[PDB]
């Protein structure tokens, strides 16, 4: 239950709440206060989901789906199979979120260590509240939000986009996919920078960072460092949520026509949209 | 508030690194290149050397005339015009041949010839890159990670603008060279093979982007909450394990019953990574070859 | 059809993965252990790997693992409860005996080295010619603890060579001597340097290095797990 040089680590303090109520571990994760509201909010959820599902009348995981409010309830209230579970199953799924990022903090501070993690997770934890949160209030109605199903979630991807035409063409869509194309290829580059330092040709000894420097120095003419990285990949990755959750959080708010037509402002700057010739003259 | 190691607050300089020689032809590196204070808030300030080499100038020479085809071709669809350059530089768009000329080399420099000669281009100038990729990490005496991660990449590649025209028979299914076009080539091909979302190899393509990012922002945030022990010296703590590879590893026990070690997250990484391009290289692959319609193929199973 | 082979052939190839990268990852810190040290019973269901070596540089040796753990330093903590899972009280003074947010690993009391073989990280001042390149010298300014304090001032930076950074401040004492203070648990102020983790009369517990030009990896991980215990255990000397 315990690895090699884990025992050292487990000393009481660190708790947010509940002082020494909580502190103690099952197997081996910690519980927490935090830990302890994680395992009620998902249950909760988990349960509701189930009853939704005989409400739905399925138990296939590929059909059972369940949809928020239709829009004429706007913001308020619904009967339970009709977008009331949606709106309880949501409570629940930000409630065991955020305990679960709580639940990181109190690890952090026993542990000693900062506190990048659950910061980290709390970018995708608004990415999520952007959707099913901040965007259906802005617009005013739970609807427009989208429904927990595995098949119906991509449905509502589909039906979102295009109702803006081709949503390519959303510009902070754009940047977003940006940051996720340029992470996954600094994800490549790192686990291949250290494993081939950690593991050389043949009978060779472990190459150094200098080696890792070098390699790319060798390559490209430069190379960020191994602190560098780590700062890299966090920001690449946490921008890439950013420039998610802002680009959905102006579609139906701000900018709600089709975004191709977005575009035209710059085409139609007064000196060159007279001037005939190329694509639009 | 306390220092989170975002950026630094003190930089250092000393002698410009000229890095480890090993079995590498010094004649082939440039000289260091200036100092960055900018960069060096958050990365390495030095840039330079890289390594120059005969191969390294050849993909070089290739990546510019594919740049520079496709650039001509619109300073051209531009009628010359320097503010219809800029205004429509997005609109513009180096397509490939007709349907009707098959995979012969056949068609007019202006409908579809300069494609192909825009294409060699970019295929010399991207596998002698991979060349590159390879010959540096075997001068360095190092693994080859780094040109079996590109391959990944290149596949998708491959199969984009190579191996699908092939096999359909066309360099008409290839696409288009221009900003707008390539995303307006996306949507309809998603659209003519019935919606990538009902392609499995799609849905997995995903699962592992967005898991790229979830596994760096897990990393990289784990990296930097041990950075105070130093976490970010990993080849160290692979051959020697210290305090920042245990607290990172049971953060990830206590939280969600299972951890990695310092090298084997790395591996983690590279795979989840790899993964991208790996399937869904296939799942294009398969689009119009085996499969016309996603929905429909999804809707037998088989 | 293909397709079908494809995915199917896919999922079977991404179990085979699975497996292979959860084993590697198995590679330190197994077989898992009962709070008092002895085998556990329940292993899981992932095997140990066959082990691999790793080739140190500079005759350091190699690494084989999975090896025989073990954490070749006293651990000064005892069970709170009768049954497994909740914490271990610290029998005498945490930060001193080096356990929970304080711990350290038994690390070689080496220097790390660099490609060449030199001293990975040396005071700037005997680093040709290595110097402040962008923001405010820490160099010869006060040096706070969390108790509000003055604890002693800087007298150097210790900077990694090959990487080119600030990895430590050295700060010397009311009694003239020095320790070591990781740059990332330090706040260079225009005035001052302050240090949240540590109060001003925990300074001269830090751990103290045995060469006054070089730091190996146990002495490292006695000073940064040292720094990084205040942050719980000075708690009650810390002050909004
Ligand atoms: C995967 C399915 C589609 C596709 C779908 C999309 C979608 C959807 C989007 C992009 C976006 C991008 N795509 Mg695309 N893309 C495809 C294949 C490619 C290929 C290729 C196969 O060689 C290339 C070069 C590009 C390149 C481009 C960039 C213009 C842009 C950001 C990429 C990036 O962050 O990379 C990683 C970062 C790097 C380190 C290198 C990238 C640097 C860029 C600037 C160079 C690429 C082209 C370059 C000539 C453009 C210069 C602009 C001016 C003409 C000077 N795409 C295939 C056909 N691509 C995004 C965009 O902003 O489009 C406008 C976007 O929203
Ligand atoms: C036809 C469809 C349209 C489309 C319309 C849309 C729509 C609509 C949306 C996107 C959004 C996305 N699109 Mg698009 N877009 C399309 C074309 C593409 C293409 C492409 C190559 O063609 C690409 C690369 C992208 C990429 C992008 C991303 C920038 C973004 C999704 C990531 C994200 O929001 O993460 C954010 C991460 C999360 C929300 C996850 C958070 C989850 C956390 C908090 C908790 C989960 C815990 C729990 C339940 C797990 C279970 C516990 C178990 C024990 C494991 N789109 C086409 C043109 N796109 C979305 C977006 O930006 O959303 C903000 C969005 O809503
Ligand atoms: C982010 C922008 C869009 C959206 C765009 C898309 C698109 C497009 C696709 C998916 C796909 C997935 N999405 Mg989605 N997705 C959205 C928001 C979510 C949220 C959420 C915010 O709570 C969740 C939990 C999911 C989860 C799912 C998975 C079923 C599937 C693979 C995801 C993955 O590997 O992620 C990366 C994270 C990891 C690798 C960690 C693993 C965690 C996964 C496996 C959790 C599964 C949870 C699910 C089975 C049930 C959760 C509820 C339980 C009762 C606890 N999506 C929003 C609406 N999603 C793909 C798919 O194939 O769907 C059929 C796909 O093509
Ligand atoms: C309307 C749009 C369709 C759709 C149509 C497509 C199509 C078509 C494709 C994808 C593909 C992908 N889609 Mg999709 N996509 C849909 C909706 C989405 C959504 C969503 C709704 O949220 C998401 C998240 C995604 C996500 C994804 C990715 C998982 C995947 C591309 C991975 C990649 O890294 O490629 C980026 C990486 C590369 C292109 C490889 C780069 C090649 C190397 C060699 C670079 C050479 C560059 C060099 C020469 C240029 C140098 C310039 C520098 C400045 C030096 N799609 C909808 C349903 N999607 C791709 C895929 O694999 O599908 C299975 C693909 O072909
Ligand atoms: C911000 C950058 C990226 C990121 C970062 C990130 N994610 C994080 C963290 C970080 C740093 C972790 O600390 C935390 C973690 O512990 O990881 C292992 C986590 C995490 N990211 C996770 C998932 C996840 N992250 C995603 C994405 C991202 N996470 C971003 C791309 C996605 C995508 C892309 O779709 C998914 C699916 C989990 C593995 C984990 C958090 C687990 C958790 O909160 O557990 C507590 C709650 C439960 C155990 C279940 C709750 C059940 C609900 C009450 C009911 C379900 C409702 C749900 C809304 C229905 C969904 C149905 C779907 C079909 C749509
Ligand atoms: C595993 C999946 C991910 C991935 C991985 C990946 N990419 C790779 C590799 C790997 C591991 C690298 O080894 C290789 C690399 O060298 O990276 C640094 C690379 C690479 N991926 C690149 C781009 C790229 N990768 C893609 C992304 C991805 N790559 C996936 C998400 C994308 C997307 C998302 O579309 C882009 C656009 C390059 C940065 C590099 C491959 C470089 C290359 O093939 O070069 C060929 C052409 C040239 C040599 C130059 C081209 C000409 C330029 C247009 C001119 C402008 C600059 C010029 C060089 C200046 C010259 C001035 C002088 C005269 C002074
Ligand atoms: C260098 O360092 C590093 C390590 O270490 C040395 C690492 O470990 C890791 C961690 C990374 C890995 C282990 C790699 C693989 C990780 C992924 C691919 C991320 C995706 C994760 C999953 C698919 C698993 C998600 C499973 C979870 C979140 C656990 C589910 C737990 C429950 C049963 C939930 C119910 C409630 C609980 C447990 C709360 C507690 C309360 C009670 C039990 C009461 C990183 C990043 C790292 O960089
Ligand atoms: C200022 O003006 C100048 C002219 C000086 C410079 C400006 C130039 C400009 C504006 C250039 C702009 C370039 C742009 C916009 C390019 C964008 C390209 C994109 C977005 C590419 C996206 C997809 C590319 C793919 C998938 C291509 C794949 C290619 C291959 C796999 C190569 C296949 C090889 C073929 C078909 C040739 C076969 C030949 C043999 C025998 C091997
Ligand atoms: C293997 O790890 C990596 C580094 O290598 C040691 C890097 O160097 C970079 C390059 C990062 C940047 C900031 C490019 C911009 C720099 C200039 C010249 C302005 C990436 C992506 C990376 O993955
Ligand atoms: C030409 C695209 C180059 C790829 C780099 C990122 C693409 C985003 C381009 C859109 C710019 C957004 N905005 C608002 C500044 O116009
Ligand atoms: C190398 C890291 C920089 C990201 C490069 C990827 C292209 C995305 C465009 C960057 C635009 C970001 N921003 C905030 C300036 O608009
Ligand atoms: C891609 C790297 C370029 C990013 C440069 C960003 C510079 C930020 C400088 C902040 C300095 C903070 N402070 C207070 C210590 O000076
Ligand atoms: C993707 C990063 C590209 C960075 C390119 C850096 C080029 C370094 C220039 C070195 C030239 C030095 N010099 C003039 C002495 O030869
Ligand atoms: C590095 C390995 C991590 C494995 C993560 C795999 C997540 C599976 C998500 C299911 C995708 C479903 N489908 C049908 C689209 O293939
Ligand atoms: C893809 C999501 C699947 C959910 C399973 C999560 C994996 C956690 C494995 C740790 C199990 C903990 N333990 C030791 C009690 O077995
Ligand atoms: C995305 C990959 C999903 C697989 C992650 C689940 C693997 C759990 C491994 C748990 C084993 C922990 N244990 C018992 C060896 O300590
Ligand atoms: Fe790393």
């Amino acid at each position: 239950a315990l690895l090699s040089f884990e025992r050292k680590y487990r000393v009481p303090g660190g708790t947010l709440v509940g002082g020494n109520l909580f502190d103690f571990w099952v197997g081996p994760f910690y519980v927490g206060f935090f830990g302890v509201a994680t395992f009620f909010f998902a249950a909760l959820g988990i349960i509701l989901i189930a009853w939704s599902a005989v409400l739905q009348g399925t138990w296939n995981p590929q059909l059972i789906s369940v949809y928020p409010p239709a829009l004429e309830y706007g913001l308020g209230g619904a009967p339970l199979a009709k977008g009331g579970l949606w709106q309880i199953i949501t409570i629940c799924a930000t409630g065991a979120f955020v305990s679960w990022a709580l639940r990181e903090v109190e690890i952090c501070r026993k542990l000693g260590i900062g506190y990048h993690i659950p910061f980290a997770f709390a970018f995708a934890i608004l990415a999520y509240l952007t959707l099913v949160l901040f965007r259906p209030v802005m617009m005013g109605a739970w609807g427009y939000a989208f429904p927990y199903g595995i098949w119906t979630h991509l449905d509502w991807v589909s039906n979102t986009g295009y109702t803006y035409g081709n949503f390519h063409y959303n510009p902070a869509h754009m940047i977003a996919i940006s940051f996720f194309f340029t992470n996954a290829l600094a994800l490549a580059l790192h686990g291949a920078l250290v494993l081939s330092a950690a593991n050389p040709e043949k009978g060779k000894e472990m190459r150094t960072p200098d080696h890792e420097d070098t390699f790319f120095r060798d390559l490209v003419g430069y190379s960020i460092g191994t602190l560098g990285i780590h700062r890299l990949g966090l920001l690449l990755s946490l921008s890439a949520v950013f420039f998610s959750a802002l680009c959905m959080i102006i579609t139906g708010t701000i900018w709600f026509d089709q975004w191709v037509d977005w575009w035209q402002w710059w085409v139609k700057l007064p000196w060159w949209a007279n001037i005939p010739g190329g694509i639009n003259g | 508030a306390e220092y989170q190691n975002i950026f630094s607050q003190v930089q250092v300089r000393g002698p410009a690194d000229l890095g480890m020689t090993e079995d590498v032809n010094l004649a082939n590196r440039s000289g260091v290149g200036p100092f960055s204070t900018l960069l060096g808030w958050f990365g390495n300030a030095q840039l330079g050397p890289i390594y120059l080499g005969s191969l390294g100038v050849l993909s070089l020479f290739s990546g510019l005339m594919w740049f520079f085809t496709i650039g001509i071709w619109f300073w051209y669809q531009a009628g010359w015009n320097p503010a219809v350059f800029l205004r429509d530089l997005f609109f513009f768009s180096l397509e490939p041949p007709a349907p009707e000329y098959g995979l012969s080399f056949a068609a007019p420099l202006k409908e579809g010839g300069l494609w192909l000669i825009a294409s060699f281009f970019m295929f010399v100038a991207v596998w002698s890159w991979w060349g590159r990729t390879y010959l540096r990490a075997q001068a360095l005496g190092m693994g080859k990670h780094t040109a079996w991660a590109f391959l990944s990449a290149i596949w998708l590649w491959m199969v984009l603008g190579f191996i699908r025209p092939i096999l359909m028979g066309s360099w008409s299914e290839a696409v288009p060279y221009g900003i707008f076009s390539h995303l307006d080539w996306t949507n309809n091909f998603s659209l003519v093979h019935g919606n990538l979302f009902y392609n499995p190899f799609h849905g997995l393509s995903i699962a592992f982007l967005y898991g790229s990012a979830l596994l760096f922002a897990m990393h990289g945030a784990t990296i930097l909450a041990v950075s105070r022990f130093g976490g970010e010296r990993e080849l160290e703590q692979i051959a020697d394990r210290g305090t920042a590879a245990e607290r990172a590893a049971l953060f990830w026990r206590w939280t969600m019953g299972f951890n990695a070690t310092m090298e084997g997250i790395h591996r983690w990484a590279i795979w989840m990574a790899v993964l991208v391009t790996l399937t869904g290289g296939i799942g294009i692959l398969l689009s119009g070859t085996v499969v016309d319609n996603w929905y429909v193929w999804g809707q037998n199973h088989g | 059809d293909l397709a079908s082979l494809a995915i199917y052939s896919f999922w079977i190839f991404l179990a085979g993965l699975i497996y292979y990268l959860q084993t590697e990852n198995m590679r330190e810190g197994y077989p898992l252990e009962n709070e008092d040290g002895t085998p556990a019973a329940n292993q899981g269901p992932f095997p140990l790997p066959k082990p691999k070596t790793f080739i140190l540089p500079h005759g350091r040796g190699t690494l084989t693992v999975p090896g025989p753990e073990s954490e070749d330093r006293p651990i000064a903590l005892a069970r709170t409860a009768v049954s497994e899972g909740f914490p271990h009280a610290p029998t005498g003074d945490p930060m001193k005996d080096g356990v929970g947010p304080a711990s350290w690993v038994a690390r070689r009391d080496l220097p790390e080295l660099d490609g060449h073989g030199h001293n990975k990280i040396k005071p700037m001042k005997a680093a040709a010619g290595f110097h402040v390149s962008a923001g405010k010298n820490p160099i010869g300014l006060p040096v706070r603890g969390c108790d509000l304090e003055i604890a002693g001032k800087v007298v150097d930076i210790w900077v990694d060579i090959p990487e080119q950074m600030a990895r430590f401040l050295e700060v010397e004492l009311k009694d003239g001597s020095t320790r070591l203070l990781p740059m990332q648990m330090v706040k260079v102020q225009s005035n001052r340097v302050h240090v949240n983790a540590l109060s001003s009369d925990l300074f001269a517990g830090i751990p103290t290095i045995k060469s006054p030009t070089e730091v190996t990896l146990l002495e490292e991980d006695k000073i940064c797990g040292y720094v990084a215990g205040g942050l719980m255990y000075a708690a009650p000397k810390r002050k909004s």
